[PDB]
RNA sequence: UGCU
């Protein structure tokens, strides 16, 4: 493997790590990220999509990954650092979850709680 | 972390693309803030050394920034932003260890007399090791491969590292450099330099008749060609340079920037590196008779690199690396991505800088592409075999050799180890010389400012280079000052300027640690200010009698002085070994002569930590004594009183240690007492039952079975349970 | 080995257990040899550290006074637990088949 | 017997000087076979050993001696008709020494691979004057090169073997007699057996590529055995001749 | 040593402070001067001074090759040309002197012109030094060249119009980055270009042997009196060292110095905190003679207590609210209670028993020890004694403060039997 | 050519003969000094901030102490590097803006230096 | 060097006859006598340097080499050839060796060592290419050595 | 020995002129005929009587 | 050897020609005497001597 | 990295 991807695939790969390593997560996650990539990838309806599409792509990746691991993670976060807009955002993501079935965690409350308080 | 990573920030504050221009992204202020750990869900939180041993991670700090930069042509500042993690060293300033009491301590779960200063990465100690090389930017004379007595100068600045020697394979002086074809005649650089008449170079380089002697094979090789102007030698030197009039373009900058780096120039005039290279042609004429060839294991033209420098040139480097990885990422996204204005923070790796510090601190192999350092072996798993073996194995010092030859020199005990380095104390094997450790009493320099040096050296007379020829530096009389390798000038009667520098520097408008030395077979008086330098403490003798008197002596025991105020009182001073290579020093009172100036604080000083435990040491053999200091950093013994709560891969503990009865010193000092290693048997020395033929022992089965000589090993077996990429894990 | 330190240490860990002392054997000085045989004739014990001991196997007396005296002795951490080794067939390198 | 040695010093065999490398470098050496060793030794036996003067006049003929070395003063005088480098030979050294050197033996050595100088621009005046006086040999070379004379000039070799180096009169006080030999460090055995007034029967060396290829391969097997029993016994142990003789 | 004779007097004089140049030539012996040698002109520069002499030798003279005069003239010059020609006639006539810069500043140098009984002293406006200069071999080189290309293009003897028509090859003024500007203008090219912008200003020389040299030479000296008093040149040693030397811009970690910076205040406060053990005469001795007396004790009574005739430093002072026992961690007010039962039985009585101290505070015997060691030392078959002896002088002298330290130690003693139940 | 000495030098160029000479000394950076009315700051003070007139005195002590009081301090003076290349101390005045005048006043032979006496100044307060 | 033998030979005559001094006058039934004759362990030498007075301090058979300008140590003045300035040990090992003595020691001490760890090297790889070389001769029953082929 | 000319500093030669030898440099027609007789003596260190060795 | 700390190595043969060679030829009775001059190595020590 |  790694031969036969695209340019367009291997963008959104280093994508993918860029933001996870600006958002500091393990290399768990970013593994777990790459690959939830790649499965939704393999899909023809993602693969030949927007440009804000496949970013809105990488997004929804790392917020499934950042979701498997009962990890807290704001999708208004997410969207600002992805250069996306939240409505444009939240169709792909309905359109993807729709196309892979993937398990989606509830963000769990008191998790968010206590990240918004690190915060002040 | 607190003035040389804000002097980096500050030299790399500014960093822009080419394309799209009006961008920018300007760093204001860095911070390296308290040691957090990265565990809870984006939260920070207090984590100690204890507790990262325990769970196998790093103890660092989160490093942040406030920087401003142009999204859109619109300024947008950020106030706190993180880049990275600095692994954070125990026991420094912004240590949770520090100020902290032996109850804290206890609370923390650290030993209070845990000697600290080594970093904690996944777990495990790694000490950074004080590395020894040769001083920089200093003329070397020494034997060539064959034996053909030539010269060597590696001027080092902040960018460039270029080595050039000189030799006189044919009777004439020849410069090789590693920029040109071939090594060219030295007359043809000093006619490219600018001076083009002969009469000035043969002052320049002496007036001796010998001098001129030598140098006339030189002069002779010189007017074979029909090299007689600048412009013909600059040519020369162009058609002689390799591929990295243009030439002779090359050649100039060449000559003024590559060769001889650490010589500045004002605008093209190389008047200060045409005295330089003359002064180097005059010693290499002088030791081609009397063999006085300079010596590389005189440490006073060693530096010592302590983790702080090391550190430094790290995160410069990694800096450079993550702006120039910003700065591609710029030119590839903007252009061509969307009407989006695009900004760094998407793309600011804030792991990169962590994960080249884990890698650099953890495997030890440091490769430094923009200065090409390749070095290994600079950190070491700190041995926790007793809290002796830890204590001698932090002053450690590695060589730049590293068991390249047998040479045997640097491996051999130079008198110049005085009062700095243990004589005893060095590891019985292969590194047998290469690995030393500091003395009882030492001290090392740091880099000043070099400013008020300068000032008071114009101040004093010194004659400036530029004003007068080189004739005067064939006088008997007129004495060459240098400044850390540069030219400061000339001057007469050197006594009266050494005194009144010495002077100054007692009174303190010049910094203490600032050494002064006086060569007089060159007729060189050094002026060192760099840092690395090793110094040690003396107390001034002036007309046979030492200035600290019993009165200052109880007032010191009584509170009211400290060595502080010695220091400013003029009574005891910093020594180098440049300086006490000229400065005579008295072991005690009694040996006090007229001819003394300094007087030594304590002789029992000069052993290192694991040979103060060495009990009269001065009635033993050497190799005893090495042997012994070798047997005691594996000693077995207590830790520290966070032994049962530290976990380690392996220990050894004794059940029922006592102190020795008979205690240096040194060992008060250190604190042995409290963490003692051993035991005290009531041991007859006899021959018994001829179980004892060649250094063996018999031991006493009622003595062993009351519990004598009882020891405990502790093992560690740790086990991990990981999460694949896929939603399943062990159990 | 000429180890006369290691018999001024005996002799003056002998006399600081007797006298209720710790001598010092600081470095180019420390408690000389004058004062621990002092203490030593002051508590009663020979100034010189052999004293008179008799044979514990034949119960007699020994023609030479025996060197007594308190030293500290400390063990290192090589065992001959962990160094002892002894290797049957076992396994094998797979590159090449030797142990 | 390499690692019983513990590679000691101070030991001239009696001379006080004349480092030599003996032990395991030199046993190195001497299984190598070496073409050039380092610091050879020849000992030359004389016909009259008790005659210090002809041991000093031996000693003279076989050691090299420079012009430089007996010439009191070379000075390059230019007259206002031909300049010219006149050397003054010192007949009160020359007779000290005992060197059969003269003007004429002076004036054979010159024009010897010097730059092919004719004889006729070399002359002599007085008694112990010697006059140089170059040509032009147009090849990049001028009237000026009376600077590369005065260089290579006092290096010219007038008496002895180019080879030999050093050469010194040792001397055994046996209570029966006290006799004189020659020590020479330098690297040629034939020319030191050549000399008059040597004793060429009884002259060793240390160098074994010489001593095969003047003596024979004999000669060079028994010089090996010498050499490594002698350099054996110097750190006082022993081992058996067979040893030596079946390495040989 | 006293100054028995020469006492000279030193002037100063501004009149060619601006009009003054040292010229040395580093190839010149003092013995041979240009005294003799005709002059023809100088080329100088007001700024970045760089002087040109232009002199003129001999002929006719021995030491002149006449051959080797020709042919350097026709090397350096063409045949009959004599349009730019660095020589009037067929023979090297004028020699070129160039000036190299020592220094840029050079107002610590001045010229010191002596007489009988003063000295003259007069700033220099630049000091050059003057070597030979080639530069007719430079034109020589042109001209070679030139004649090389000459005979390239002659190669043949009729050379036909030759099609060379200069296409138009202008180049881009490309946008040149930061860096490539810097280098260019760090170059030596632009640097030269830069010096030759300036206009040259040619001078006539005057030499030594001339009127004109001895009437200008008076005017380095200056009209005045011998006797005059200057109005500057009246600082201190202190000031004119400090003018030559400006300025770059445990508990013990204050020095001799940063202490006596400070207020007296803080000066008492960092001596008992270091000590804890002082009498007030030694304290007095420390602080300075020039100290009043009344304001170090209303300094010391603040921050210390009197006991036995010494002053001992409180407890709070030592032991911060937020502090705590480094051996056991127990809060700092239970060992200033301690310290307090402490001083208040070394008060009581000069002999304390460490016992006693340790069954009536409940406190650790290594907190008791530090307490004791602080103000007393060991003393076989006697205990705990106050280390300092009894100072009745200032008793004597002073008591008022006696009675108000008398009524502050019945209140304590009060606070530590309500509290410890003596 | 045995090296002089500055208070031999004087006395041989005042009382064995009388004919004038140039001298070039070598004053420190900074004088003791104020610049008087020149617009300031503890900046350096040359000699082209100072006024004509007395503005010091040359005291020769015994033993061969060269001083020079210039105010309330005095500096040293010491003999400089004795140089022997030709030495000519002119004066270019630039009269006019296209003509000057190039006027040889005399010969530099020695050269003198004046250190602040630094061991005074440290021992006076 | 003439001057550097006569002080060496002064030295070691002090040295022999201190040595000899105490092996007379100390009586028998002494341990470190009884062995040095024996010839167990020890030496009259080495009695004598723990007892009477340590010998010249010898690095690679001469005097202790100034390190620094003209002298070994700066406790010392310059240009000063001494014997206890160049080497002398004149204190024993019972009255305790001074700061300078002692240091000489250690350098001789690390010289040894350091000569004794490349002679290790050296002999084994000097044997090794021996061995290598040596191995293919034997004795044949005919009392004649022969090569393999 | 070694000289230079007056005028520029450069090495000087000697060569033969029409009339008599004379120093002259390579960068400038500057000569200087010989007078006098001119010497340059050096006084190489002579061979010293190495004496018996033992 | 001095007994301070030395590891030494002990071989078992698996062979009874191995084994039968190993006593016979290097048998330290057999072997008390160096090749190298004959003189015997196995002999008194410290502790016996005396 | 230690050991002999
Ligand atoms: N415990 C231990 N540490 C080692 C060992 N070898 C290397 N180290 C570590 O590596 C450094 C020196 O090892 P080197 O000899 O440079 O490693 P090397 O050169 O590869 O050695 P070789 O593997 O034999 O080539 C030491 O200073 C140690 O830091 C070892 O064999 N045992
Ligand atoms: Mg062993
Ligand atoms: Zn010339």
């Amino acid at each position: 493997e790694n031969e036969q991807v695209s340019r367009s695939q291997q963008r959104g790969l280093r994508r993918v790590r860029d933001l996870c390593r600006v958002l500091q997560l393990p290399p768990t996650f970013e593994d777990t990220a790459v690959a939830y990539y790649q499965q939704a990838y393999r899909h023809s309806g993602i693969r030949a999509a927007r440009l804000q599409k496949k970013e809105v792509l990488v997004g929804c990746c790392v917020l499934i990954t950042c979701r498997q691991h009962n990890w807290p993670l704001t999708m208004g976060a997410i969207c600002t650092l992805l250069y996306a807009d939240l409505d444009v955002f939240s169709s792909t993501y309905m359109q993807i979850v729709k196309l892979l079935g993937l398990d989606v965690p509830s963000l769990c409350l008191a998790e968010l709680v206590k990240t918004y308080c690190s915060s002040f | 972390i607190n003035v040389e990573i804000k002097k980096i920030m500050k030299a790399n504050e500014k960093v822009t693309s080419d394309a799209d221009p009006m961008w920018y992204l300007k760093y204001l202020n860095i911070y390296v803030g308290l040691p957090d750990v990265e565990e809870s869900f984006n939260v920070t939180r207090p984590v100690s050394p204890h507790e990262c041993r325990l769970r196998d991670m790093t103890y660092s700090a989160p490093i942040t920034v406030d920087i401003e930069y142009t999204r859109g042509s619109q300024r947008i500042i950020r106030n706190a932003l993180p880049i990275g993690r600095m692994p954070i060293m125990l026991r420094s300033s912004n240590c949770v260890l520090t100020g902290k009491t032996p109850a804290e301590f206890a609370k923390l779960n650290e030993c209070p007399l845990d000697p600290g200063g080594y970093f904690i990465v996944k777990g495990v100690e790694k000490v950074i090791l004080i590395q020894e090389q040769l001083s920089k930017n200093r003329i070397i004379v020494e034997a060539d491969r064959k034996g053909a007595v030539g010269a060597s100068v590696t001027s080092s600045t902040h960018e460039k590292k270029s080595r050039t020697n000189m030799a006189v394979k044919q009777g004439r002086f020849y410069l090789r450099h590693n920029t040109l074809s071939e090594d060219i005649p030295i007359v043809i650089i000093f006619k490219a330099m600018g001076v083009e008449s002969d009469q000035e170079i043969v002052q320049m380089i002496g007036t001796e008749e010998h001098v001129m002697a030598a140098f006339g094979p030189s002069l002779e090789e010189c007017q074979k060609a029909q090299i007689f102007t600048q412009m013909q030698a600059l040519k020369y030197i162009g058609n002689k340079v390799r591929r990295q009039k243009t030439k002779i373009e090359e050649a100039r900058e060449l000559l003024a920037s590559t060769i001889l780096t650490h010589v500045p120039v004002k605008e093209f005039n190389f008047r200060a590196k045409c005295i330089y290279t003359a002064v180097m042609v005059r010693r290499v004429i002088l030791a081609q008779g009397d063999n006085k060839v300079d010596d590389r294991d005189y440490y006073g033209n060693k530096r010592l690199e302590l983790a702080g420098q090391l550190l430094s040139l790290l995160f410069e480097d990694l800096f450079k690396k993550f702006n120039s990885e910003m700065k591609k990422i710029a030119d590839q996204v903007i252009p061509k991505q969307r009407a989006a204005q695009f900004d760094v923070v998407k793309h600011m790796r804030q792991d990169q800088i962590t994960n080249g510090m884990v890698n650099a601190i953890s495997t030890g192999n440091w490769s430094l592409k923009r200065f090409k350092m390749d070095r290994q072996g600079v950190t070491q798993v700190l041995s926790r075999l007793s809290y002796i073996s830890a204590l001698g194995m932090m002053t450690r010092i590695s060589s730049q050799f590293e068991k390249t030859r047998k040479v045997s020199g640097p491996r051999s005990l130079q008198p110049s180890q005085w009062g700095m380095l243990c004589p005893s104390d060095t590891p019985e094997g292969e590194a047998c010389g290469l690995v030393k450790n500091l003395a009882l009493m030492t001290h090392i320099t740091t880099d000043m400012e070099d400013g008020p040096i300068v000032k008071l050296a114009s101040n004093l007379g010194v004659e400036d280079v530029n004003l007068l020829c080189g004739e005067e530096l064939s006088y008997p009389n007129v004495f060459l000052v240098f400044l850390n390798g540069n030219i400061l000038g000339v001057i007469r009667d050197h006594k009266k300027l050494v005194n009144t520098f010495r002077l100054m520097r007692r009174a303190g408008y010049i910094n203490e640690f600032v050494s002064i030395s006086t060569n007089l077979t060159d007729r060189c008086v050094y002026i060192s200010s760099d840092g690395g330098r090793l110094c040690r403490p003396y107390i001034i003798v002036k007309k046979q009698k030492p200035a600290v008197t019993n009165k200052h002596m109880e007032e010191l025991a009584q509170g009211y002085r400290n060595f502080e105020d010695f220091l400013h009182e003029s009574l005891v001073e910093y020594l180098d070994v440049n300086e006490e290579n000229d400065c005579n020093i008295a072991l005690y009172e009694h040996t006090i002569n007229k001819d003394t100036t300094h007087l030594e604080i304590e002789p029992f000083t000069l052993l290192g930590v694991c040979a103060g435990l060495i009990p009269y040491p001065h009635h033993n053999q050497s190799p005893r004594n090495t042997y012994q200091c070798a047997m005691g950093k594996q000693a077995m013994g207590t830790i520290g009183y966070n032994q049962r709560n530290r976990i380690d891969t392996l220990m050894y503990l004794l059940a029922y240690p006592q102190k020795p009865m008979v205690k240096t010193k040194t060992i008060e000092l250190i604190e042995f007492e409290k963490l003692p290693a051993g035991q005290n048997a009531t041991v007859a020395v006899m021959s018994y039952s001829g179980y004892d033929i060649e250094d063996a022992l018999v031991l006493n089965k009622a003595s062993l079975d009351r519990g004598f000589g009882r020891c405990l090993v502790y093992k560690n077996a740790k086990c991990t349970l990981k999460r694949y990429t896929n939603q399943t894990f062990d159990k | 080995r000429m180890t006369v330190g290691k018999l001024i240490e005996l002799l003056a860990g002998k006399a600081g257990v007797l006298d209720g002392r710790f001598h010092y054997g600081t470095a180019f000085g420390g408690s000389k040899v004058k004062d621990v045989c002092e203490d030593l004739v002051r508590h009663g014990y020979n100034y010189l550290g052999k004293d008179y001991v008799t044979s514990g196997i034949t119960g007699e007396p020994l023609e030479a006074y025996i060197y007594f005296g308190p030293v500290y002795y400390q063990k290192l951490k090589h065992m001959v637990l962990d160094k002892m080794h002894a290797r049957a067939r076992g396994p094998r390198a797979v590159l090449t088949r030797q142990p | 017997p390499g690692t019983q040695m513990t590679l000691k010093t101070f030991h001239f065999a009696g001379v006080a000087s004349m480092n030599i490398t003996l032990g395991v470098p030199r046993i190195k050496e001497i299984i190598n076979a070496s073409k050039a060793i380092s610091t050879p030794i020849i000992t030359a036996q004389l016909d009259k050993d008790d005659d210090a003067d002809y041991a000093r006049l031996v000693k003279g003929r076989i050691e090299k001696t420079l012009l430089g070395e007996i010439s009191e003063y070379i000075e390059e005088v230019f007259l206002p008709d031909d300049c010219f480098i006149l050397v003054k030979l010192s007949l009160e050294r020359i007779r000290l020494l005992r060197l059969e050197v003269n003007a004429e033996t002076v004036r054979y050595s010159i024009c010897t691979s010097k730059l092919r100088v004719k004889p006729g621009d070399v002359a002599v005046h007085g008694e112990a004057v010697v006059c140089v006086t170059p040509r032009e040999n147009s090849k990049s070379s001028m009237y000026y090169v009376l600077q590369f004379l005065k260089e290579d000039l006092p290096k010219v070799v007038v008496q002895g073997i180019p080879e030999v180096s050093r050469a010194v009169i040792h001397i055994d006080e046996q209570s029966g007699k006290e006799k004189y030999k020659l020590l020479v460090e330098g690297d040629n055995l034939r020319a030191v057996m050549a000399t008059h007034g040597v004793k060429g029967t009884r002259t060793t060396s240390n160098n074994t590529y010489e001593v095969e290829k003047t003596l024979g391969i004999e000669a060079a097997r028994t010089t090996i055995i010498n050499e490594i029993q002698y350099t054996m016994v110097n750190h006082g142990m022993s081992i058996d001749r067979r040893h030596v003789m079946l390495l040989s | 040593d006293d100054p028995v004779v020469q006492e000279i007097d030193v002037y100063l004089a501004k009149s060619l402070a601006e009009k003054l140049y040292l010229f040395q030539y580093p190839v010149r012996p003092a013995s041979m001067t240009y005294d003799d040698i005709p002059h023809l002109s100088a080329k100088i520069k007001p700024k970045q001074q760089k002087v040109e002499l232009e002199m003129a030798i001999d002929t006719l003279n021995p030491n002149y090759c006449r051959s080797k005069g020709e042919q350097i003239a026709l090397n350096v010059d063409g045949a009959c040309a004599d349009e730019t020609s660095t020589y009037s006639s067929k023979l090297m006539d004028k020699q070129t002197f160039c000036s190299s810069q020592t220094t840029s500043n050079t107002s610590r140098y001045a010229a010191a012109l002596y007489r009988q009984g003063e000295l003259h002293l007069t700033p220099l406006h630049g000091i050059l030094q003057l070597r030979p200069s080639f530069s007719y071999l430079d034109k020589a080189d042109a001209k070679h060249r030139e004649r090389e290309a000459a005979n390239e293009a002659g190669d043949s003897s009729q050379d036909e119009a030759e099609d060379d028509v200069k296409q138009i090859t202008v180049r881009f003024s490309r946008p040149e980055s930061e860096q490539a500007r810097q280098r260019r203008v760090q170059s030596y090219e632009f640097l030269q270009k830069k010096h030759a912008e300036e206009p040259w200003v040619h001078l006539h020389y005057y030499g030594l042997r001339d009127s004109r040299s001895e009437h200008e030479r008076q005017y380095l000296l200056c009209p005045g009196s011998s006797g005059v008093e200057n109005t500057e040149l009246v600082k201190s040693p202190s000031e004119y060292l400090m003018m030559l030397m400006p300025p770059s811009q445990p508990s013990n970690v204050l020095s001799m110095a940063q202490l006596r910076t400070l207020p007296l205040a803080d000066q008492i406060k960092i001596l008992m905190k270091n000590v804890k053990v002082m009498p007030f005469a030694n304290l007095m001795s420390l602080l300075g003679p020039s100290i009043d007396s009344v304001a170090v004790l209303r300094g010391i009574q603040k921050v210390a207590m009197l006991v036995q005739g010494n002053w001992v430093v409180k407890s709070d002072i030592l032991y911060p609210k937020d502090s705590s026992s480094p051996h056991s961690g127990v809060p700092a007010e239970v060992l200033c209670r301690g310290r307090d039962f402490v001083m208040w039985k070394f008060t009581q009585s000069r002999w304390v028993v460490r016992k006693e101290v340790a069954t009536v505070t409940k406190l650790c015997a290594e907190d008791v020890k530090d307490f004791l060691e602080h103000m007393a030392v060991v003393r076989i078959n006697k205990g705990w004694e106050f280390i300092l002896p009894y100072d009745g002088e200032f008793i004597k002298k002073h008591p008022d403060v006696v009675q108000r330290q008398h009524m502050l130690w019945t209140g304590i003693q009060a606070k530590l039997e309500k509290v410890y139940n003596l | 050519l045995p090296k002089d000495v500055s208070v031999a030098e004087l006395l041989r160029e005042l009382s064995l003969t009388k004919e004038e000479e140039l001298l070039f000394l070598q004053l420190p950076d900074t004088l003791p000094g104020q610049p008087p009315t020149q617009d300031i700051a503890e900046n350096a003070c040359t000699l082209a901030d100072l006024t004509e007139g007395q503005v010091g005195k040359l005291l020769i002590r015994k033993s061969g102490r060269v001083q020079l009081l210039l105010g309330k301090v005095t500096l040293d003076v010491t003999m400089g590097t004795a140089c022997s290349f030709l030495q000519e101390l002119v004066s270019v005045g630039l009269g006019d803006s296209r003509t000057g005048e190039m006027t040889v006043l005399g010969h530099v032979k020695h050269k003198l230096v004046c250190s602040p006496d630094f061991e005074s100044l440290l021992d006076h307060k | 060097e003439t001057l550097e033998a006569l002080i060496l030979k002064e030295l070691s005559v002090i040295r022999d006859h201190a040595g000899s001094a105490c092996l007379r006058e100390l009586d028998k039934s002494n341990s470190p006598l009884t062995m040095a004759l024996c010839g167990s362990k020890g030496s009259f030498i080495n009695i004598s340097q723990m007892i009477a007075c340590v010998g010249q301090q010898a690095i690679s058979g001469s005097r202790v080499p100034d390190g620094f300008e003209n002298r070994s140590l700066p406790h010392f003045e310059k240009h000063s050839k001494l014997p206890a300035a160049k080497g002398f040990v004149a204190n024993s090992f019972y009255s305790g060796l001074t700061p300078t003595e002692f240091f000489f020691h250690t350098m001789a001490g690390r010289e040894g060592l350091v000569d004794t760890a490349v002679k290790t090297a050296e002999t084994g790889y000097m044997q090794r290419r021996l061995v290598k070389s040596l191995e293919d001769l034997c004795s044949q029953y005919d009392l004649t050595v022969r090569s393999s082929t | 020995m070694l000289l230079f000319c007056p005028g520029c500093g450069n090495g000087l030669i000697v060569e033969e002129g029409q009339r008599c030898h004379r120093f002259a440099c390579n960068t400038c027609p500057y000569v200087h005929n010989i007078t006098r007789k001119v010497t340059n003596r050096k006084y190489p260190k002579l061979k010293e009587v190495d004496d018996v060795l033992g | 050897a001095d007994f301070d700390g030395d590891e030494m190595n002990l071989h078992l043969p698996q062979t009874e020609e191995a084994k039968a060679e190993a006593l016979v030829l290097m048998g330290t009775k057999a072997n008390l005497v160096t090749p190298r001059n004959g003189e015997p190595l196995i002999a008194a020590i410290q502790d016996f001597l005396t």
